[PDB]
């Protein structure tokens, strides 16, 4: 499921949790938060 | 064929996009189809 293009959710606002499509990776503001505060190792794309 | 996981030999590489029969590694599937 996609949301649709406008956002009349009765004055509730989900910008920061729905997908930003400026990004490369469809990852929302929250969702880049955490994957840059967490600090991973060996991603193994042909190191 | 490159792939994240490593080189896949005697598979074609195809555009479209199905389900995922065998799995392979980062989002990349195989599977047996049309010759054939
Ligand atoms: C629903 O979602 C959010 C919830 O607040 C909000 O929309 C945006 O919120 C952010 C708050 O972080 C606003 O960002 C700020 O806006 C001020 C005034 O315009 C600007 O100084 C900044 O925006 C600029 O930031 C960068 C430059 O410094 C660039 O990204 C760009 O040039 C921006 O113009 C500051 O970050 C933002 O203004 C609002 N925008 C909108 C359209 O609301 C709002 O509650 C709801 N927004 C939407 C789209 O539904
Ligand atoms: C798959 O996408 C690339 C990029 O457009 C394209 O060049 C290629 O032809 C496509 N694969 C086939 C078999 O057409």
């Amino acid at each position: 499921y996609k949301t649709p293009p406008i956002k009349d959710f009765g004055g509730f606002n989900f910008s920061q949790i729905l997908p930003d499509p400026s990004k490369p990776s469809k990852r929302s503001f929250i969702e880049d938060l955490l994957f840059n505060k967490v600090t991973l190792a060996d991603a193994g794309f042909i190191k | 064929f490159q792939t994240r996981a490593g080189c896949l030999i005697g598979a074609e590489h195809v555009n479209n996009s199905y389900e995922c029969d065998i799995p392979i590694g980062a989002g990349i599937c195989a599977s047996y189809q049309t010759s054939q």
